[PDB]
């Protein structure tokens, strides 16, 4: 009797669910760098200029 | 070219002339080298 009978009359499937997730990620990064530059320079030059005048 | 004329009165007229001509020529050459190493 009652209304609930209709649920059985037409096959009714009630489905539920619940997913509860948790996630913690911890990352530690360290880095070191070492550089070294060594240069050398050398330049040499020569010039000549001759001026002759008449007046 | 430059000319000047001077005269005085109270007759000692003065006239002058002069020639100025001059030329200059000059040749200059150079050379520069450099090396780098890093």
């Amino acid at each position: 009797y009652g209304s609930d009978m209709y649920k059985y009359i037409e096959q009714v499937t009630d489905t539920q669910s619940q997913d509860l997730g948790k996630a913690i990620e911890n990352a530690i990064e360290q880095g070191q760098t070492k550089d070294r530059q060594q240069d050398k320079g050398h330049e040499e030059y020569k010039d000549y200029e001759d001026t002759i005048t008449k007046s | 070219f430059d000319d000047n004329r001077t005269a005085e009165s109270t007759d000692t007229n003065t006239i002058s002339r002069d020639k100025n001509t001059s030329e200059t020529v000059s040749e200059k050459t150079g050379t520069k080298d450099n090396t780098f190493d890093s």
